[PDB]
């Protein structure tokens, strides 16, 4: 059925499953006409489809020509979605293809499993957690793939870096939403704190900065400090 | 006009003939049911007294045999049967009539209900859907299952709807995914009329018999048969002008014809809503939209 906090532990189990998170893929900038109306421009976009078990990062890069003469683009960019996980799963080899996946938006459920239909032992599952993945897009090297792009394109990145050498996929996943979070809620102050160091720095084949262990414990602390300070701010406590 | 006899009635029932019903007490001096216009199927239903469950009934038509009921003491139902011995039944007939033994079916002249409820349905298609080949008649009951009931449990007994899925191969084409989902005019066209119904008069037929096995019997599956070929016609955006017209027509005597006191347990809110309010077809509905918007405003 759905997946919540009462089976967690099921996310870093040996049945190989990927989160789909669609908030990303249709992108626009809203502006007025030289008559005064509105209208919206495309940008690229990203289907963010994430194995939380061992890292690895199947983004692909939407770009805005797939629009192109389409109408009811939000409808649209959900079967697209469904079509493009479809077509991944099509392209792995048997013992790679997913038992489960999960998709963190209900309505991408129905075009999940029209394009899978093929696959009858494949569950497609929603999920009752809130998960931060809309703003992967803060992450500078994937915004980076993302808006250079000129034709679509399939990018595959370890999102945990060289995590799992020192801590269990429980541990890197539970970094990882709370990074997420914290560059949800408040982006520039997220980054002032991964960056404020000069002397840490990003590998050229990661995306996150190379903190001792000692200074990830020192981050994950400020970026719930973060967290609770806008909370703050928001609700007036 | 033709005639079914009851041998007798040992048993308190309430009994159904077509649209009809009439109460029997036990031991009364009943032996049938005369005046059964010629042209049409029928069906004839029993509520037993002492046990309303299971509603039960026969599908018949008597211009093929001469069909009587006796009560089995065994197996505890009335039964239908066929007499075989044309002689020994226009004679047994003309008994009770004499001795006006017999409740006329009691159509009033400018009453074109059962025509309209009935009008594409044929008991040579009910007999595919109700699988009993040594009998010229077909049993159903409120508990009978269909086909795709036992795929989601006895074979023999089942009601062999054609099975319609929204989210399945047969309905959605390898490369046509959102087109097909949103709008099902291939699956109604190309794979329902042209390859398994034939045309549009043997789809009608099991949507009408559907309909009538839900109200007549309560029987679960049926009601889900008969909104599932409503909801496909309506989820598609090209269906012939005939059909949709005809299609309004069937709804509007369907929607007439139910008590008012069972439209909690026949009618399916998500369905009417979508097909009246947001489907392709919303404004193609005239009749159905107004009876319904008239009498069952709650549901909508
Ligand atoms: C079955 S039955 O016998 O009650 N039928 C019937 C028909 C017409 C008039 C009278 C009767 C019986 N009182």
């Amino acid at each position: 059925g759905a997946m919540n906090s009462s089976n967690y532990a099921e996310l870093f189990n040996n049945d190989i499953k990927l989160f789909v998170d669609d908030t990303n893929v249709y992108r626009v900038t809203v502006h007025k006409t030289f008559e005064g109306n509105v209208a919206t421009k495309a940008i690229n976009g990203c289907i963010f489809t994430l194995n939380p078990k061992t890292g690895h990062l199947f983004l692909k890069i939407i770009h805005t020509s797939v629009w192109a003469g389409q109408k009811r683009l939000s409808q649209l960019a959900k079967w697209k979605t469904a079509e493009e996980v479809s077509a991944l799963v099509r392209s792995l080899p048997k013992e790679e293809q997913p038992k489960q996946i999960i998709v963190t938006r209900k309505a991408m459920l129905d075009p999940l499993e029209v394009h899978m239909l093929d696959f009858p032992n494949i569950a497609i599952r929603p999920t009752e957690l809130r998960l931060p993945f809309s703003a992967a897009m803060s992450i500078d090297k994937l915004s980076d793939v993302v808006m250079k792009a000129t034709e679509p394109q399939m990018v595959l990145f370890n999102i945990y870096d060289d995590w799992l050498d020192r801590i269990s996929s429980y541990t890197a996943f539970s970094r990882l939403t709370l990074l997420l979070r914290a560059l949800k809620t408040n982006e520039e102050s997220a980054k002032m704190i991964l960056l404020s160091d000069p002397t840490i720095t990003i590998k050229s084949y990661h995306l996150w900065p190379s903190f001792t262990d000692e200074q990830w414990i020192t981050i994950e602390s400020q970026m719930r400090d973060l967290i609770l300070t806008e909370y703050g701010r928001k609700y007036n406590v | 006009m033709n005639t079914v006899p009851f041998t007798s009635a040992p048993i308190e029932v309430t009994i159904g003939i077509d649209q009809y019903s009439f109460n029997v007490k036990e031991n009364q001096p009943f032996h049938g049911i005369k005046d059964i216009p010629i042209g049409h199927v029928h069906v004839i239903h029993f509520q037993h007294a002492d046990n309303s469950s299971m509603r039960y009934g026969y599908w018949f038509d008597c211009r093929m045999g001469n069909f009587y009921i006796q009560y089995d003491p065994k197996d505890g139902l009335y039964k239908m049967m066929e007499e075989r011995d044309g002689a020994k039944f226009e004679n047994i007939v003309h008994n009770f009539k004499e001795r006006q033994m017999m409740v006329s079916y009691p159509k009033i002249d400018e009453d074109d209900t059962w025509y309209n409820l009935t009008e594409f349905v044929q008991m040579d298609k009910i007999r595919k859907i109700v699988r009993k080949d040594e009998n010229q008649f077909s049993y159903v009951d409120s508990s009978m299952t269909t086909v795709q009931e036992n795929e989601l449990s006895d074979p023999a007994h089942s009601l062999n709807y054609t099975v319609i899925n929204f989210k399945s191969r047969e309905a959605i084409r390898p490369g046509h995914e959102m087109e097909d989902f949103l709008d099902k005019s291939y699956y109604l066209n190309t794979v329902m009329l042209q390859g398994i119904f034939k045309n549009s008069s043997n789809y009608f037929g099991e949507l009408q018999f559907a309909f009538l096995n839900a109200m007549f019997f309560g029987n679960y599956g049926s009601s889900l048969q008969w909104h599932a070929m409503i909801e496909l016609i309506c989820s598609s955006a090209t269906v012939p002008k005939h059909m949709l017209d005809k299609l309004d027509e069937i709804l509007y005597y369907q929607i007439k014809t139910l008590p008012e006191q069972y439209s909690d347990i026949l009618l399916n809110e998500r369905v009417w809503n979508i097909c009246l309010y947001s489907s392709f077809q919303k404004n193609s509905l005239h009749n159905t939209e107004k009876i319904m918007e008239n009498k069952y405003p709650e549901l909508l």
